[PDB]
């Protein structure tokens, strides 16, 4: 039990990084979309 | 002050032009209809609003203007005996004027401006004046309401209006400055209000609970978390503490409940009465209601709205006990902002800043030494409802590192039925040192040391029990046996108690002494008895177990004789047997 | 009505229209091609420059050139009227069942405001399902949001159906009892498939429960904006209906995952970030807004109760949309597997369930005295019949005392016959006597949780009454 | 015992006035070079 | 001498400020922000460039306009002001005494953020600190000169542990018996995101136990602004580190709660917008605690000595 | 206990910090005293042509009325305006071309500025 | 440059028992060394400096402690090189640049570190450079992709970190130097996961 347990949280965390990267993705091609609305429109 | 007008409107996104000047975090009427919204954002001569309300039927061009402060609350006569929103709206106003609906943008004033107030004035003119003393006192229900002189402000007395009836908008006092003073101040909710001193808690917070009053005490300006899984007990308990609790005053706060959870709070608490006083409880309560389909500035600023109160009720000399229902509501709440505002999320998808906001709102509690020169105190119980039941998630694991007691509420207890379900062995208390002198100095020194004997008698039970796991309860030896029987009538008639229940909702601290001796003594005899080499099995049928068992339910004017009567019926049933 | 040409820019389901600053926000318009055909959009964002419009349906053959622009409504609007009680509509209001369009009473805001706190009133009555697994050991009680969590390949659809069709009041039972009072169903499918609507279409027909319901019918090819518009509607009928005349509504939502699923959609297709797991950061409160239609009001008699349905993604309750789900509802019943794959319908798994208003509308005046003890002897008595039944595969059944012998003829007995009752209709009193027939298998002084009065009262009924003809 | 701190309040006295009458002869040179200091 | 002000703010977002004419301003520069109101908030340039200077307000930037908000300069790095006579005082995270008596008269202004210790300038730590507990002093000696963390846990008692040990470390110079008499030991605190009931308890404990007079301590609570905690570390040290090199102290300093340093941290990188890290966590946190706690040591020719007891809590053990 | 030794150590802080603090209003004083001598406007001169130095690019010159008339050879000197402005004494500001900077120099401020190594001075001095 | 590559066929003693038997390492090999906090690897690779077969040993501190960077200079110069008898810190190179010095110079070190050594084989001995933490190199390069505002690959790494560490890696082997003469660089590079 405290081994599966371990493996749960390990692949949580795991997980859970990918989502935050995919989060700083997201936000940068949200700012570069907002920069070429800024120099083209 | 500061007017514009919209330029683009994109969700509760707002951006207006011609705002420079506006202050961040100002609180702005959108549109014609006047929606409110704050200002997260300022670019040059633009202005960037997030409106609290829907923003259907927006269009550019319509004006905005910045009311010029922070999200404040409205403090004076009035808050007691009302039902407000999270952003201190009286909901019963709202719909003696809108009918069952909340209409978008109607503003109502958080303080009745129609009521009369018996205005006895204390200063005198001439007289200097430093902030949260007292100008002049307000009778409301059973309470002297002060009228304390904004923090802020100085400067000396011009004029006091005389005795009378008036409004809260009234210039009770003029200062030499000409600054006037009315019955009512506003002050933003997430500046914490002054304090001359803060003390250390020595006085507890009596809540009518035999376990929380002797095993996990809670001091008078102290701050305990109750949390639990679903359906483990922690909205009966809140509701216990705010009908017999020891406070003056009473702020209940509910941040995210469901709509008929919140039905319950309205409906139930008009009926109940207050033990002090024996009137109505809700002359002593102010509720925050705010629930799941109300706009999350609300639910997030519920906590600070009620903190808010409770300190200035503080200020005013009493001592207040605010509750906060489910503040694991109030988290996804800031998550949510969080999220409109796209910020980065830290651990399970909330801000990095979550703790910042906890500690912001749990060490505002303490006893002070107020500006007016009188002791106050602020105790705070919030409750926490962790996803899967795991004090992993990262509410409960901020709110440990802050809150000095821990009431943990057990699932595996409340399927039996064990209620309350506080897990003795996970729950605990940082104040149970501190509070010791008082017990000592109001009932007697053996308190304390009955209370460690009865935890002992706990533990000694816990242990065995893997024993007891391997064969049934018979066939541990007499001392084995004796434990395992004092700790079945401990739990079942000390710790047990039953919210809904006549009498045994409420106990007294010196009933839940007697009970603790009677207990101790019944193993005290059953000890000298095993030594004697008397079977426990002839132990098993005295009618002094049966009265154990009642002691939970005797009332409290009744008890000062059933004690003594069980007292004699110790002695005696066990001297008396062979 | 006013056109707009200025179109700048056409990708995806936006197009930018220049000069449309009086446009309103969430403003209706109608996008006419140059082939004279039209569609629909939604304005997102408004702004001096321009103004984006989501447009329904496709874009395949828009161009920048002869594409024109005109205002529907500045605010999404229904026309309600007592007359839809029999009609079917698409998602938007729009007929689909071929008869006249109605003709409306007044025209109601889709965004429906919020109910304030102090005026709603505490549950107190119960409606009858006609399935025993609510009924009575999860009962449904008025102005309650009781959802039913369901898997991939589960009948949450046929359980929807029955429960529309069989759903009543039992005023009789009030007190001392009542003759009448009105009741309807709105049902509102949100992505489904041509074979369910025709499933819906079929049961909602052959029964005469058409007559007493209004139907909203969104399918998977039709527009994601009108699913999210789906449910809004559904609950503007309802409001209408039950606070304005006195209707007590039972609201069905066929699939809140589908309507999460394309909310998600929706707001990355306006570039929203999502929030945990990829979904929309405001799902709770959009679920708030939908779920919390529900309730009942102070003074007046109607009311209105929800039954969203949910399948769950990979029968994960912590999946993010049951788990708000459960923040938001008051209880939920648990379709099972196991009981499907064993042949039992409705597979409604009495442990995993719950209804937490369950007690406000059950007792003496509403349903039976011995309501509330039966469900939970029969909660107790099931889930230890359960633990036997695991426990007999290692140890074998004559190890085990008469006792659990007795508990697994009870476990066995009750999944056959009142978990499974098929598509009979049982009423209230019908379900108790199943209930006793089977606690009775076990003696009496075994049932602890049941008064002594309620044993003498009922105890000892033949099972045969039900084992005979079940 | 309460002498003792009796005898060191006397002595903590003595030791602010000793202060202040040492300072007292200087404080004029200090202000004079903060002037000087200050000034451009 | 001068003040110079610049109200060029041209944006406000959450914890920046924007200033445009700020080609003055140098970088790490402390700077003062004043609005309409009047109160002054601290900031700090964290970026510089020809169109403008980015500013991080050290609170929130409530009550901030564009028309009324202006920028001072303070000093163009941050400053401590140390004294021999810091020793029995209190204070608050920005050095600002908290104890009631007045403000101690400068005798340097040292940097806050240090500067690296030349390894060829270093000694290796030969000598044993008596913490007066058994396991440590016997298993797990701490040296003079070691930075040796307690792992505490949710609920363990590392407080207690912390108190302990201030009242009872003690250098033990006869055991050495190179000749020389008693020499100065003294204990900086550093409390971070400390509750006021432990900040009560600490106090009790020193004030009691008579420590306090060989103690300095900066408290900081968790009601205070977030960069205060931030900076609660490295004006600790400065202190250390002058005391022990420049007046042959033997310092211990001990910092509570280096969980509620790096939430912070995480807090203030969130801020800007920085790639996150193993759970949400900076990036560069490595070098931020490394250069917290590299400032232990000995060093050749000088008779003083910095110790660090880095106390923090293991999340979830 | 050495708490008698505390009380001693903690009554020569308070000594001290009242020396100090009458050191401060002293100073204070006699600065605001200073332009009743007829030698405030050459400081005052000195101050603006300083502050103008700090601003390479200067625009403006900012100062009471009884000001002006001294400081209005020195605008034309060294080429900006002046106007009269409910201004501190004892010092003169200025404006920046782009109009979004500003320098002060009242000697309040100067001594403000000053006073971290000045009181370890005065410190020093006094004992 | 080099004239040529050999394959390495002659061991790179260490002196450690585990790694000189059962895990043994050639004369131009490359070698890992990852674990945790305590393990043990600042412990292996001065035991490697202090004892291993090399002519020349360029210990390479990147982004480690000072204090590991002052033990080497205090007791190496008084322990005996174990084949020309004089003291060890004679054959030594140290590159130092602790945990709180700057975070670019880690990059630079590495680089630094491997040419020292490549010079040393050019002049015919046989090296040893012990890379203390590649990992922190690794960081480094993290914070400057950071800077430069580039799309990180995983856990925040820019995505050329693997061609990074196969040049340094690649380095070295056994050659005939550009002079007809034969050297080797030997690489221990420890990882902090
Ligand atoms: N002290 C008690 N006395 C009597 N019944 C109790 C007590 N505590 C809990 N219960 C029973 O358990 C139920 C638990 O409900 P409660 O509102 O306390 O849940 P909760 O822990 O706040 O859960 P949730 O997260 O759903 O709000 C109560 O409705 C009641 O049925
Ligand atoms: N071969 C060994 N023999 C004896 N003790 C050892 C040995 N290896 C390691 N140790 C012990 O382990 C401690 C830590 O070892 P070392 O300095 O090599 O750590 P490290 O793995 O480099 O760790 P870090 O990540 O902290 O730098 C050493 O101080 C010593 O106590
Ligand atoms: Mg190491």
């Amino acid at each position: 039990i405290p081994g599966i347990r371990a493996q749960i949280r390990f692949i949580q965390q795991v997980l859970e990084q990918r989502e935050r990267e995919d989060t700083f993705r997201l936000k940068r091609i949200k700012g570069k979309i907002e920069a070429r609305e800024a120099e083209e429109e | 002050m500061i007017q514009g007008v919209i330029q683009k409107i994109a969700g509760p996104a707002v951006i207006a032009k011609g705002m420079l000047g506006a202050r961040m975090y100002d609180i702005c009427k959108v549109g014609e209809e006047g929606l409110v919204g704050e200002i997260i954002r300022l670019d040059g001569d633009t202005a960037f609003v997030q409106v609290y309300e829907d923003t259907s039927g927006l269009k550019v061009g319509e004006p905005v203007v910045s009311t010029g402060l922070p999200l404040a609350v409205e403090l004076g006569p009035g808050m007691l005996n009302g039902i407000y929103d999270g952003i201190q709206r009286p909901l019963e106003r709202i719909r003696e004027k809108t009918g069952i609906y909340i209409t978008r943008g109607v503003v109502v004033h958080a303080l009745d401006r129609e009521k009369k107030w018996a205005w006895t004035p204390m200063v005198k003119p001439g007289d200097e004046v430093r902030g949260g003393m007292v100008l002049g006192t307000v009778p409301e229900f059973g309470f002297t309401h002060k009228i304390l002189v904004p923090p802020d402000v100085r400067g000396r007395v011009k004029e006091v209006k005389p005795a009378g009836e008036y409004t809260v908008e009234e210039p009770v006092v003029v200062l030499e400055d000409g600054t006037e003073l009315k019955m009512y101040h506003t002050w933003p909710v997430r500046r914490a209000r002054p304090v001359q001193r803060k003390l250390d808690p020595n006085t507890p917070f009596l809540t009518g609970m035999r376990i929380l009053d002797v095993l996990f005490p809670v001091a008078m300006g102290g701050t305990a978390a109750i949390p639990g899984p679903f359906g483990a007990g922690k909205s009966v308990t809140q509701q216990s503490l705010a009908k017999w609790s020891n406070a003056d005053v009473v702020v209940y706060v509910g941040c995210g409940e469901r709509g008929n959870e919140m039905t319950d709070v309205l409906v139930e608490f008009p009926e109940l009465t207050d033990p002090k006083t024996g009137g109505p409880l809700m002359h002593r309560t102010v509720l925050i209601a705010n629930t799941s389909n109300m706009p999350v500035a609300a639910r997030e600023a519920s906590i600070y709205v009620g903190v808010t109160i409770a300190e200035y009720f503080r200020d005013q000399g009493f001592s207040v006990a605010l509750m906060a229902d489910s503040t694991s509501r109030w988290a996804e709440a800031l998550r949510e902002i969080s999220s409109r505002l796209e910020e980065m999320p830290a651990e399970e998808g909330y801000p990095p800043y979550l703790a910042a906001r906890l500690a912001a709102f749990y060490e505002r509690a303490g006893k002070v030494i107020t500006l007016g020169g009188e002791e106050g105190a602020v105790t705070i119980v919030g409750a926490v409802s962790p996803p899967g039941g795991d004090m992993s998630e990262p509410v409960t694991q901020s709110t440990l590192r802050i809150v000095g007691a821990f009431w943990r509420l057990d699932a595996s207890l409340a399927f039996r039925r064990h209620f309350p379900a506080i897990n003795w062995n996970g729950s605990y208390s940082l104040f149970t040192s501190a509070l010791d002198p008082w017990y000592r100095e109001n009932v007697a020194e053996d308190y304390p040391e009955l209370r460690d004997a009865i935890s002992e008698l706990l533990q000694r039970e816990a242990g065995l029990q893997e024993i007891v796991q391997l064969v049934g309860p018979d066939a541990l030896q007499d001392a084995e046996r004796l434990v395992i029987e004092v700790g079945r009538i401990i739990r079942e008639d000390f710790l047990q108690q039953n919210a809904y229940h006549e009498v045994d909702a409420y106990c007294s601290m010196k009933k839940a002494y007697g009970i603790m001796k009677m207990i101790l003594a019944f193993y005290k005899e059953a000890e000298a008895a095993i030594k004697r080499g008397v079977s426990i099995d002839e132990i098993l049928q005295l009618p002094v177990l049966e009265r154990i068992g009642r002691a939970r339910y005797v009332s409290e004017e009744e008890f000062p004789a059933y004690f003594e009567e069980a007292m004699k019926e110790i002695q005696g049933a066990f001297k008396a047997l062979a | 009505k006013k056109e707009y040409t200025g179109i700048t820019y056409i990708s995806g389901p936006l197009l930018f229209v220049e000069n449309a600053k009086d446009l309103a926000y969430g403003a209706i318009v109608d996008i006419k091609d140059g082939t004279g055909r039209v569609r629909g959009g939604q304005v997102i964002e408004v702004s001096e420059e321009y103004a984006v419009i989501q447009v329904f349906e496709e874009t395949t053959g828009l161009d920048l050139a002869t594409t024109s622009v005109s205002l529907v409504e500045d605010v999404a609007r229904l026309g309600v009227s007592k007359e839809m009680l029999g009609r079917r509509f698409n998602g938007i209001g729009k007929p689909i069942d071929g008869l006249p369009p109605i003709t409306p009473e007044k025209r109601l805001p889709i965004t429906g405001l919020p109910l304030n706190p102090v005026a709603r009133r505490k549950p107190e009555q119960f409606i009858q399902t006609g399935i025993s697994t609510i009924d009575v050991m999860n009962t449904l009680v008025r102005g309650q949001k009781l959802p039913i969590f369901s898997g991939s390949g589960l009948p949450a659809n046929e359980i929807a159906a029955q429960i529309a069709r069989q759903a009543t009041v039992r005023p009789d039972l009030s007190g001392e009892g009542e003759k009448e009072e009105p009741f309807a169903v709105v049902f509102a499918a949100m992505g489904i498939t041509q074979r369910e609507l025709s499933y819906f279409i079929q049961e909602f027909e052959r029964t005469g429960a058409l007559s007493r319901s209004v139907l909203f019918l969104n399918k998977a090819d039709d527009p994601t904006i009108e699913r999210i518009l789906t449910p809004r509607m559904a609950l503007t009928v309802a409001e209408y209906l039950a606070f304005e005349h006195d209707y007590h509504v039972l609201v069905i939502l066929t699939d809140m995952t589908n309507y999460c699923e394309a909310l998600r959609e929706i707001g990355a297709a306006r570039e929203e970030i999502p929030g945990r797991r990829g979904y929309p950061g405001y799902m709770y409160t959009d679920l708030a807004t939908i779920y919390e239609r529900a309730g009942v009001v102070e003074g007046k008699k109607g009311s209105v109760t929800q039954i969203p349905i949910l399948s769950m993604p990979d029968d994960d309750r912590t999946h993010p949309i049951p788990d708000l789900t459960g923040y938001i509802t008051e209880g939920q019943i648990q379709l099972s597997r196991e009981l499907h794959r064993k042949g039992i319908y409705p597979p409604i798994d009495p442990l995993p369930s719950l209804s937490r208003l369950m007690n406000n509308g059950v007792g003496k005046g509403k349903t039976r005295e011995d309501h509330k003890q039966v469900s939970d002897q029969l909660y107790s008595a099931y889930a230890n019949g359960v633990d036997i039944r695991k426990l007999v595969a290692i140890i074998g059944e004559d190890a085990l005392t008469e006792n659990d012998r007795r508990y697994l003829q009870f476990a066995d007995a009750f999944e056959r016959f009142f978990i499974n009752q098929g598509q009979q209709n049982r009423s209230i009193e019908e379900s108790l006597q199943i209930a006793w027939a089977l606690l009775s298998m076990l003696p009496q002084g075994e049932l602890k949780r049941i008064s002594k009065d309620h044993i003498g009262k009922y105890y000892g009924q033949k099972l045969e009454e039900i084992w005979g003809a079940p | 015992t309460e002498a003792l701190l009796a005898r060191y309040r006397e002595r903590a006295e003595a030791e602010a006035k000793a202060v202040r009458e040492k300072a007292m002869a200087r404080l004029d040179e200090a202000v004079a070079l903060v002037l000087k200091e200050v000034l451009p | 001498l001068l003040k110079k002000e610049y109200t060029g703010i041209t944006y406000i977002s959450g914890p920046l400020l924007f200033v445009e004419n700020a080609k003055d301003l140098a970088y790490g520069a402390i700077v003062d922000i004043k609005d309409g109101t009047g109160r002054v908030r601290g900031g700090q340039v964290i970026e510089v460039s020809e169109e403008y200077a980015v500013i991080q307000v050290f609170e929130e930037t409530t009550g901030l306009d564009l028309a009324t908000t202006s920028v001072s300069l303070v000093e163009d790095v941050a400053r401590l002001g140390v004294s021999k006579e810091m020793l029995g005082r209190r204070f608050n995270g920005i050095g600002k005494p908290i104890d009631g008596l007045p403000p101690i008269t400068p005798e340097k202004r040292l940097p806050i953020t240090g500067l690296p210790l030349n390894p060829v300038a270093r000694r290796k730590p030969e000598q044993f600190i008596q913490t007066g507990i058994s396991t440590i002093d016997v298993m797990n000696t701490l040296v003079r000169g070691q930075k040796l963390p307690i792992f505490s846990g949710s609920g363990l008692p590392a407080n207690e542990i912390a108190a302990q040990i201030a009242r009872q470390a003690t250098v033990r110079p006869d055991l050495s018996g190179e000749g020389e008499k008693e020499e100065p030991f003294a204990v900086v605190f550093a409390a971070m995101g400390i509750t006021q009931r432990e900040l009560s308890y600490f106090i009790q404990e020193f004030e009691r136990t008579g420590a306090l007079s060989r103690s300095v301590l900066f408290l900081n609570k968790a009601d205070d602004p977030t960069i205060e905690r931030i900076l609660t570390p490295r004006m600790a040290l400065t202190v250390a580190e002058y005391l022990a090199f420049e007046h042959d102290y033997h310092v211990l300093v001990i910092l509570t709660d280096m969980t509620n340093y790096c939430e912070a941290l995480r807090e203030i990188g969130a801020a800007r917008e920085e790639i996150p890290g193993r759970r949400g966590y900076p990036g560069y946190m490595y070098t931020d605690l490394a250069t917290i706690y590299e400032r232990a040591g000995v060093v050749e020719g000088k008779k003083g000595s910095v110790t660090q007891i880095p106390i923090l809590s293991m999340p979830d053990d | 206990e050495s708490a008698g030794e505390l009380l001693v150590a903690t009554a020569r802080t308070q000594a001290r910090g009242e020396v100090l603090e009458e050191v401060r209003r002293r100073v204070r004083e006699a600065l605001e005293a200073l332009p009743q001598k007829p030698e405030w406007p050459e400081v005052v001169r000195k101050l603006a042509l300083e502050a103008l130095e700090a601003l390479p690019g200067a625009k403006a010159l900012v100062a009471n009325p009884e000001d002006l008339p001294h400081l209005e050879a020195l605008a034309r000197e060294r080429g900006v305006e002046l106007q009269a402005e409910p201004a501190l004494r004892l010092g003169v500001r200025a404006v920046g071309a782009e109009g979004k900077t500003q320098v002060e120099n009242s000697l309040l401020a100067r001594l403000d500025r000053a006073w971290d190594a000045l009181s370890s001075k005065v410190a020093q001095a006094l004992w």
